[PDB]
């Protein structure tokens, strides 16, 4: 989080926290309640987002579980559903740290190498995520939605 | 390094687990206790210097350490203790904002005791002039505050020993 970054920073310049970095700290633990309760909301609505994300993406790429496609199969879509599930995970742990490096070290780095071996198709990952984003905001309010909605557009960006 | 947020994250992680209600609330506790620890560092920050003076003088000035053939004898060498205990004061301070003891096993304890023993640095000495670093900043922070930033003096001598 913010609190290892700007103590990894000060620590490179041998120096304590400024006074600005400070004030991060400060912002980041008042609004920690905030970002928590938007996670346990997601984390509430599991089952239902991953579904309608699923039923969403296979609307519209069909081809992922047609014959030839990735996913073809209850098997291949159920572990397509446990990705995204891995995802939304992710996202939450991404949003109670205030920033996306959980998503970034634990499903980002890599991601390409590792579907190009099983020949998914990233970009229907990316829209995959992009579904879940849609299912997952709707149940935030106007401020959480948008909040939340940013971890959502890191994840796609880093697919693309 | 793993903070008190990033520590939780990983336990859950290794489980395949989303937040629970038990890792919920060690978030909640980190949280609520984010303000004294700022506070805290910024008085420490504030007073370093004079937080390493007076452990000093408390505990390694006029003694053989300090006289010819003492550890601390020379410029050079009085310099590069006061200047480890600097960093002793500083890494403890990025701990206890942290509220997690990882950055001190990685970049400070790492081979520290075999550096001593290799240099020839009295370990006894140093341990004892922490202590009273430890004395004098909860001094300045407060009881609570104090107690926090003594968990994180005594991992720092412990891994010393
Ligand atoms: C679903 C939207 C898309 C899809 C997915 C799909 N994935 C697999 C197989 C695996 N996926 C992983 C994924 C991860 N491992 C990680 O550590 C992380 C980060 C937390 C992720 C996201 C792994 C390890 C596998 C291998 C199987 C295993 O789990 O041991 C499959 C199966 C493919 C196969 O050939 O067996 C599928 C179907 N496929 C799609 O078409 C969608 C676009
Ligand atoms: C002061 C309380 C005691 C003392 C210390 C003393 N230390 C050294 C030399 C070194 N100290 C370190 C320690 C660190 N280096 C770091 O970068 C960090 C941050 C994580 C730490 C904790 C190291 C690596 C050395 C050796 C390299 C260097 O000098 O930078 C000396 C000098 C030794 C010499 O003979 O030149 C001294 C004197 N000495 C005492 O007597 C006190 C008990």
């Amino acid at each position: 989080s913010i609190v290892t970054k700007s103590i990894v920073n000060a620590d490179a310049e041998a120096r304590y926290l400024s006074p600005g970095e400070l004030d991060r700290i400060k912002s980041f633990v008042t609004s920690g309640e905030r970002r928590v309760r938007i996670a346990e909301t997601m984390t509430g609505a599991r089952e239902r987002i991953i579904k309608q994300a699923g039923d969403q993406l296979f609307g519209k790429r069909p081809d992922v579980v047609s014959p030839g496609g990735n996913a073809y199969g209850a098997d291949m879509t159920a572990t397509c559903l446990r990705d995204l599930d891995y995802y939304l995970r992710l996202i939450t742990y991404g949003i109670v740290a205030g920033d996306v490096t959980p998503i970034e070290e634990i499903g980002v780095v890599g991601v390409r190498e590792m579907y190009k071996s099983l020949g998914t198709p990233i970009e229907a990952i990316a829209e995959g995520v992009r579904a879940m984003k849609s299912v997952a905001t709707s149940l935030l309010s106007g401020a959480d939605a948008a909040e939340a909605g940013s971890y959502f557009d890191y994840l796609i960006g880093a697919m693309s | 390094m793993q903070d008190a947020i990033t520590s939780v994250i990983n336990s859950s992680d290794v489980q395949g687990k989303y937040l629970d209600a038990s890792a919920i609330q060690k978030l909640k506790a980190y949280f609520a206790t984010g303000e004294l620890r700022v506070r805290a560092a910024t008085t420490i920050s504030a007073n370093a210097a004079n937080i390493v003076k007076e452990a000093v003088a408390k505990s390694l000035l006029y003694s053989d350490v300090t006289r010819p053939g003492g550890n601390m004898y020379t410029t050079r060498r009085y310099a590069a203790c006061i200047r480890d205990l600097d960093y002793y004061l500083r890494y403890a301070t990025y701990a206890m904002l942290a509220g997690d003891p990882s950055i001190l096993d990685e970049r400070v304890l790492n081979g520290l005791k075999e550096t001593y023993n290799s240099l020839g640095v009295p370990i006894g000495a140093t341990v004892q002039a922490i202590q009273a670093m430890k004395e004098v900043t909860a001094g300045l922070v407060g009881g609570g505050a104090g107690k926090e930033m003594g968990i994180y003096f005594d991992y720092i001598c412990s891994g010393l020993s």
